[PDB]
């Protein structure tokens, strides 16, 4: 882990940009602003409480290792993207339809490119009926 | 396909009024096979009852064997019932082991008893069996085990506790009471067996009154026992319907909420915008418009986006509470005055 | 024609005191009377209250009779009771049907009595049925269906299961003691049936104690029954009692909101606006000061309004929660920093 | 309903004043200021929170034909009206007094003009020691 | 004179330990000369408890004659009992009735009986008349009192219900079983009012026994009653505790909150101020600094002042709910904007 | 020194499985070996019992003893346990008493036995005590005390007034029924104390039948007694049920917030600044960066700040209510408002 | 009550200012500053509220007169300012002190001129150790 | 208590800096930024609600008298005290690590010079691998 945490300490020296060693939330926004996507306040707040297990307010070196440590391929995220997907699902039956995907990609949260839906759908085997598994998508997305 | 979804709803997932008078109608029958074995029992009807519980008998196995032959042919509607494996599966959840052991088991018993009495000895305990069949989903043993398992420590402790009310009380009427003989010159309290059957049946407030005490020790006793100790086997009752009903309550408060939709959408879109992040010559790194140490910062953004998003769906999946209200109060307000503070020194 | 409505509402919807000592007065002589047929009952004074029983019956027919007719002259007060077919339909609804029919079942047997023993037999359930003309308005029986349907999932869960649980241990019982003789001699466990009667007395905690085990088995089986199923059969009164009190509590909270009344006002007057719509010569068009397709926006936007103000008076019929709480304040806070903007901006 | 759906675009076109086939609050604001009217943002919202299905925020074309094709005469629509008529009825006998009723409609609620409301106590026989059955109203006003 | 009221609240507003350590002492007193009075009742006993039973009769007397005559003098530490009207409105009320009574009885009971067997046959019902004595304030009568007021609707209704059904069910068991003849050759079911007695014995859940039905109709019967009854009679336990519960805790919960102390202030001060107003040459109309109409307009605008007061205090004195919420949020976001719209105004 | 601490958490506050797996192990074992006492008692088995439980006596005393042994050098881990007066403190609470009285009357009995029935007249006993060992650190018994103790005006109230009707309801009876002779010729309510017999039995809803009224006023006083009294007696099902479940809520719901972290970070710090107050050459006086009067102001605020963390800790101790939102609201309004007139101002 | 209504509508003119016949939060407001008083919006509001049983938010002349109608010698604002006293007893016996019902009118509340208060200690036996029976203040204040 | 009450009006004068005898928020956050501190105005309000027992808003020299005579080394205190620490304690042994215990002191809450941090670790018994039983610490400061 030696290559990961020198890679980790890489990577949080882009978002320190100093000898703090802490991230606040203009110490971030920053960052974001650079690459034109202007956040919210409440947004980078949000971002925040989610890694450091402090309470203080910014993210330490440890919390920012801890967060990349953990791992996406879980026992609970799988359940959880897998009941997201639900809530789209007429009849429950583990199919949707392919139209309704990219109506929903498309439009509703943070809206995605077209070519971005474009790649999501062929990633699946679209055929037979338009239906497509999701659970395929689940296990695709979450083998990391 | 819709034929083998529109049957599947028809047979587990019911909706209406046709599909419930369906199941009506197959409880009906299943009672009324039950009533019979009841009256299998009774010497003045033994004749006629073991004589209608074989035309019955036959009826119901093909009735309910084509049934499971049907469903568990309509079950590849699901997808993960699909395929060979996916039907095996199905089979493997408890309902299905019950219904076919019922039909297997009917129909060995009917080619053995043709050509005997062991067999009504089984046929009335898979009558009585059946009736699981009801419930084709397990919602009512589903709930009762989720509220049962809230309220665990409450149980164990009321159990504990009334418990050890029982021992101690009936060991003190066991040593009042161990000589006391009934008018019928019959010693009631012979063993602290007995004292245990009494303390249970008080305690319980059922009183067969088979056994009861004589000397005033044992009944001062049993009254400070019958007054202090019952609330105790009695709690229970209470808790699992105030947990019954807030389970269901909140269960269907749920089906109104619609910004489950909104986070739902988000966290999947987030979840796929990571995983596409990885592969370098995804297309979705047009998004930004070259990518020196772009890489890292980028995965970490939407890393942590997947999380909070995570978050902000798991917490939507609940109710609401004060707790909410004054942290979004707090937010909210602390924004305002920070923008205040911006303008008063735009005054400037 | 004061008089009318004065009567209808001393008689159908009372209040005050007059009123009620009237109701109570009526239920004193029913009650009377009904204990005059407990009497009639008891060889020792079947002498007497058959003799009386001929007195008040005859008291009673025509003072219902008389209060019937008066009753059914006087609901014309109502809107959809004016008309004969208004009064048909009055009769049409359950308690009148009861009062009918009590009286005139009431009528037929003392005109075939007097010149008859089956009169008397019918004369206790009809007395027995008259109780029913004490609620005037079904307020109890309403009140107990609602709360019932309410909790439909939850009182069919615990029938359920305790259902199944006294099936299956009075089996048991009934294979652990088919055999034990009493010490009386006879056999208490002959037949399933009786097991299940055992059941049933015991599980709901009655014990008349007619029946008992005598083996261990039975008494295990017994103990872990009783303990761990009695509290199924339990359940409805404290769901019951909740549900009644929270019916009750919200219909009189709800005696006091008054933006009800302006949200019933803006509906009327919306929906009345709308329907003058569609007339094209309406006078209402000239609010608005031709009309080349102002006709479709307009249709557009008062039916919108319409639906509006459907649902918030829907909502205003109903108690406060957190979900207003939040919501609101989302707004307002929205709201709030859109105009600091707008500000911001006018600083420029 | 080929007429229907017809007149309905039309009426959408009004609306939507361009090429996106979504009405924004704005994009009806405007509209009602035309009029002479000058709603409240929270009104607009209001407005439109109850024609859209999918929560975006504004009305598809479907979703305004969805609230065109379903009908006043309804069911419960009659019910609603009919128990709003009862705030104002003393006694309950289904009638109410002609002089209140002109109080209620030009005073309470979004207050009407005089003479609608002359002209809304003349479509029901008004005579009778003054008093006025409002169900008649009810069922005139559910007719469509 | 701070002896009299030391005294009244050691013996009326009881705090601490030796105030307790007394109360507590009384009533082990009373509890003891009853249970000597228990014992008079048998026969192996009521050799000494009927000589006992005179010396402490006489002790109690005199202890709570002297008591009484004491508390009586002590009570002019209030207000409302100073003057012997006063006095005789403190006996007036229901406690001291009874101790009057007690004491009065024993007097003419001990003086007749010394010179008498109809006197212990009024002893009994003295001693078990004075546990009255020991709520000092009718606090758990009150309490009860309350909340079976707040519930009457309910108990009316599962009264109601209850009794209906076992009217009728009564009836039914009664035809079906006027011939069933017990085992020991007796007919449990002679009459109506038999099964009436087996009815109430049997829907709340006792069970004595003594009646049971044998027929398979009764059974039945029987069966659909226990299960779908009892939950009637059981109700008003679960009411009940709800009801003392919140009474309780909100009752102590208020002992917190203190804007009852400037709401009051404000009432009283208000108030008199009102009253100075009538007056013409008060002191108070210097504060306004001739009165052509001044008169008028000053009165209406604390007449509203008072009434204003009023409510507020009268709304203080309860605890909080979302209603407070909604509608405080509501006023402070309008007068926000409103303020927002005067600034934006200011910037022209 | 980890393994005092590791073997300590795995006796005295278990998790996991393996723990699991031993505590229940071991209540097998006690459990057992009361069921080997328990056929102790039945002649059929006193021949095994007797010699079996020679064996499994030593074995468990040695077991246990062992245990205690090692317990109590474990508890050194604590703080307040370290040293010889740690460990007599740590004897001298209540289980512990209770596991050394066990072991040494255990090794007493045995060893006076060998060379003795009074020896398993109290062997029984302690068996029977032994299963206070389970609960390992009182859990059950604290969370009864404390809703008992919450609770103790409902529940003196309920046994006051059940007590009441109880005595009045019971010497009624008595009165009615001194003459009534059974069917067996022998008379049931011979004496006082056999009415309030009866009246215990009854009032409860227990039922053993041997006590019954024949007479028309017994059973008509028995009838308002069972339906009117019997609820009160059936409160604390309720009450106590309502405690345990939100005592146990709220005592996990508290695992969760963790403001109380930076609260007692506060209390903490301020509490040991208020302590370098008093020492004049603290350190922490270039705080600060002469001291004419600086030393007093100074006290003032820091002991004020500490008393503020104080309450604000605690407070932070306790769920979340409407007041913190009302009052929250208010204040963050009123500083808005505050600012809005300074900027109003600034506008000059 | 000719004459009463007479004086009401005297006093209710006072109040309008012009032909409306309704008063306005403001139009009380104007009349108050005239005295130089200085009430807050939410006071008229209060004030107003506590009035109108139409909820549109004025006072009609009927309204006024309702207000007018009633009596302050009633059987429940005795009962009211009976147990607004008991606030301030200590003991609950009856009887308060004068140097604290002093302080408590010239600093809680609306605070009194003192020589209100001095006026208000004189009108009862203010004798006998300094105590004072408030019944006696109720039954005062209560006879108009 | 006469030296005692002497320099409780000598310190009351600092505070009321007039012939008031009460102390306003304003009045005691000019005091504090004398000392180069900066209180928020809800700081000096909650410090002010938790000295006065009337509820006016202000601190009458009884009631900086009550502060003042109440004692720290107290029943209940201690408790608090001692409860405080064992949210950072790990199993609940009576026994904090030294880093720790730094750690907590120099970043939560009010946050502490490091001198003062080193004053405090130094006042206890801190040897014996680096544990400390934080029951000292509360003898000492609880010991006044
Ligand atoms: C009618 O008014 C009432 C009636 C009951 C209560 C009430 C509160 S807590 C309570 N019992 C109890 O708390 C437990 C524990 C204390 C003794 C009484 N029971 S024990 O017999 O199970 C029992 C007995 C012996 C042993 C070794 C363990 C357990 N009883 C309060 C008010
Ligand atoms: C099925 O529907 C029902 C059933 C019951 C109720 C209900 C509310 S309060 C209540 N009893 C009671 O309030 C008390 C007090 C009034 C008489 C009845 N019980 S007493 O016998 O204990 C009793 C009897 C005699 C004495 C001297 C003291 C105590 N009973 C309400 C509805
Ligand atoms: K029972
Ligand atoms: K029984
Ligand atoms: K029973
Ligand atoms: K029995």
């Amino acid at each position: 882990t030696e290559e990961q945490i020198a890679e980790f300490k890489e990577a949080f020296s882009l978002f320190d940009k100093d000898g703090d060693g802490t991230i606040t939330t203009k110490e971030l926004g920053t960052v974001m602003r650079s690459l034109g996507q202007n956040p919210t306040e409440a947004e980078l707040q949000d971002m925040i409480n989610e890694v450091d297990a402090d309470g203080n307010g910014t993210i330490d070196f440890p919390e920012f290792l801890t967060m990349m440590a953990r791992k996406m391929k879980d026992t609970d995220s799988e359940e959880e993207i897998r009941e997201a997907f639900r809530v789209f699902d007429k009849d429950g039956n583990g199919y949707i339809s392919a139209a309704e995907l990219r109506h929903v990609m498309t439009n509703l949260g943070e809206k995605l490119t077209d070519e971005e839906v474009d790649e999501m759908i062929r990633e699946a085997d679209i055929d037979g009926d338009g239906q497509v598994n999701y659970e395929e998508f689940v296990q695709m997305m979450t083998a990391k | 396909t819709h034929v083998q979804g529109r049957v599947y709803n028809f047979l587990e997932r019911p909706t209406g009024w046709k599909c419930f008078v369906y199941h009506f109608a197959v409880f009906l029958i299943v009672l009324v096979c039950l009533i019979f074995s009841v009256l299998s029992t009774i010497e003045q009807y033994a004749a006629l009852a073991t004589g209608t519980l074989f035309w019955m008998e036959i009826v119901l196995v093909v009735f309910f064997g084509t049934e499971y032959v049907v469903r568990l042919w309509s079950a590849g509607c699901r997808s993960k019932y699909v395929g060979l494996w996916g039907r095996l599966r199905f089979a493997r959840k408890p309902i299905s082991i019950i219904d076919l052991i019922v039909v297997v088991a009917s129909m060995v018993v009917l080619c053995v008893g043709s050509k005997a009495t062991s067999a009504i000895r089984g046929i009335r305990f898979l009558q009585i069996l059946r009736m699981l069949h009801v419930d084709r989903q397990g919602g009512t043993w589903r709930l009762l085990g989720s509220v049962v398992f809230i309220h665990r420590q409450e149980l164990i402790t009321t159990l504990y506790i009334g418990f050890l009310g029982l021992i101690f009380s009936s060991y003190f009427v066991y040593l009042a009471e161990k000589d006391a003989v009934n008018e019928s010159g019959r010693v009631e309290f012979g063993s602290y067996a007995d004292a245990l059957w009494w303390g249970v049946v008080t305690v319980t407030t059922i009183g067969y009154g088979d056994k009861v005490p004589q000397t005033w020790v044992g009944k001062t006793i049993a009254s400070c026992f019958s007054v202090f100790a019952i609330s105790f086997f009695a709690l229970p009752a209470g808790i699992l319907g105030s947990g019954f009903a807030l389970k269901v309550q909140q269960k269907q408060r749920q089906k109104h909420f619609n910004r489950q939709i909104p986070a739902a959408a988000s966290l999947i879109q987030t979840a796929w915008r990571c995983y596409a992040a990885e592969n370098p010559d995804s297309s979705t790194w047009k998004i930004y418009i070259l990518r020196e140490h772009h890489r890292a910062t980028i995965k970490v953004i939407r890393r942590m986006q997947y999380f909070v998003a995570k978050k902000k769906f798991q917490q939507a999946r609940k109710p609401y509470d004060v707790r909410d209200v004054i942290e979004q109060y707090s937010q909210g307000h602390l924004n305002l005055m920070v923008r205040i503070k911006e303008l008063q020194r735009r005054l400037d």
